[PDB]
């Protein structure tokens, strides 16, 4: 049975027919939650903000620039490529870059190389249209977004399947945080262009639409001072007193 | 000429200028990530002669996600879409840092194709994995709906890949099977003894 033909016949995307969209990966979930730092967050216009003010250097950076394609203040790949991401990434670190579905698949790769990463995974967010069975260069109907994973220095599948959000909803699937956190990459986690709705324990969220800030560089750094400097985020607390 | 055609050959050494122009090219190269091609051999493939206006479908994995984009651009294409095939078992369940549930196929455009049916299919294929390295048959139907009745060429195909409207090239095909008279004629001129060397 040919779900591509079926999509042409009915408008139901082939991904609508994927089924099921260990057991100890829950104790790991619990360890992540225990070692998570308090959520921290800062309202900042990133185009005007000096990124170096954000210390210390991060083990993982989630970068979610509001692309024009997300809408039926937008950032172009021109603006994104000029971010000084390498000035705040730790020498060993990871980046997760939401690239959309168009030119970003190429320009996001340029950005990764520009900032000193190599791409190690291509995570595809496949959007189903079960509830509801156009770019001029497009050859096909675009039904997915890519989040590229980059590594610099020295359990999960690479797919996320959810229903296509309502038009004008720019949110990305929260599943991406689960994939990232399950890697156990360290505890200094930055989300650029996050929002009030994405603030999360274990994460420093920075973005222009935050309504409130609680970020203090010295407070933030105190979460990773010895004995806690090198934890993965997947291990027990270190006993004190 | 509608029925399947194919040439057993070393794609490095074949003079592809005898094949004419094609509306769609598809390649599934043996990337060096066995019979592979070095990066430089891939770059020097004479893809530019195969089309004037049309689409290239280029399977990529690992670091060929980047190297394939390079080849695509060097050969004169812009990448305008990216198909993924989600690999399922027969019950529609999905099969370094992450386990891989999908294969990628870059879609490049050259020139300004006119009269293609853009937007008929979407960029996700959901299909059962079969033999190793075997691409899903859905791609041919997608390509047929996109460009019905036009000439197409597949590089590094295998015998199971032969299709009407397609000429298939690969070194595990059974001999040479050409029916298009334009092609037959140019093949005889270029290869009067039927041999493809150097
Ligand atoms: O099996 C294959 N394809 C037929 C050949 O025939 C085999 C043998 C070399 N190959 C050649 C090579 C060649 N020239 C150079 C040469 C010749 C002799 C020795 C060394 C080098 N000329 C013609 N065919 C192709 C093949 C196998 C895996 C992949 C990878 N994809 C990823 C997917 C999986 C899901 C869809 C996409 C498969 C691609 C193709």
């Amino acid at each position: 049975n040919d779900y591509c033909q079926h999509f042409v016949d009915t408008g139901h995307r082939p991904q609508n027919f994927i089924r099921d969209v260990r057991e100890l990966i829950r104790l790991k979930d619990e360890l992540i939650a225990k070692s998570n730092t308090p959520p921290m967050y800062l309202q900042a216009d990133i185009e005007a903000f000096d990124i170096r003010e954000l210390t210390p250097k991060f083990d993982v950076i989630l970068l979610e620039p509001p692309l024009e394609e997300y809408y039926r203040k937008c950032w172009t790949w021109d603006d994104i490529m000029k971010l000084e991401i390498d000035e705040i990434a730790a020498p060993r670190s990871f980046i997760f870059l939401w690239c959309g579905s168009g030119e970003g698949l190429d320009l996001g790769r340029v950005c990764l190389r520009k900032w000193g990463y190599r791409r190690c995974e291509d995570i595809c967010w496949i959007k189903t249209n079960k509830n509801n069975p156009l770019d001029p260069k497009a050859v096909f109907q675009r039904t997915k977004e890519h989040c590229l994973m980059g590594i610099k220095g020295t359990v999960d599948i690479d797919l996320i399947i959810t229903e296509e959000p309502e038009i004008g909803n720019i949110e990305k699937p929260v599943e991406i945080f689960h994939i990232i956190e399950h890697f156990c990459l360290g505890r200094r986690r930055l989300h650029l262009f996050g929002r009030d709705s994405t603030i999360r324990p274990g994460w420093l969220t920075v973005g222009p639409t935050l309504t409130n800030s609680n970020y203090n560089a010295e407070t933030y750094a105190s979460y990773f001072s010895a004995p806690n400097s090198y934890l993965t985020g997947c291990t027990e607390e270190i006993e004190r007193l | 000429l509608f029925p399947p055609q194919w040439i057993c050959c070393d794609i490095r050494y074949l003079d592809v200028s005898i094949l004419g122009k094609f509306a769609v090219v598809m390649a599934d190269p043996p990337w060096d990530i066995y019979g592979t091609l070095t990066d430089d051999e891939m770059r020097r493939l004479n893809i530019p002669v195969l089309q004037d206006d049309g689409f290239l479908f280029l399977w990529v994995t690992g670091r060929a996600m980047e190297l394939g984009r390079e080849c695509l651009n060097l050969w004169g294409y812009e990448r305008v879409d990216e198909i993924i095939w989600v690999k399922t078992n027969q019950l529609q369940r999905i099969i370094h840092w992450l386990n891989h549930g999908k294969e990628h196929c870059l879609v490049g455009v050259k020139g300004n194709p006119q009269g293609f049916n853009q937007g008929l299919d979407c960029d996700v294929i959901v299909a059962e994995v079969r033999s190793t390295s075997h691409k899903p048959d859905e791609i041919y139907g997608m390509i047929e709906r996109l460009s019905p009745g036009t000439r197409k060429i597949e590089l590094f195909g295998r015998p199971h890949n032969v299709q009407p409207n397609w000429i298939t090239l690969g070194n595990q095909l059974d001999g040479i099977h050409l029916l298009d008279p334009d092609v037959v004629a140019r093949f005889k001129q270029r290869y009067p003894d039927g041999i493809i060397s150097k």
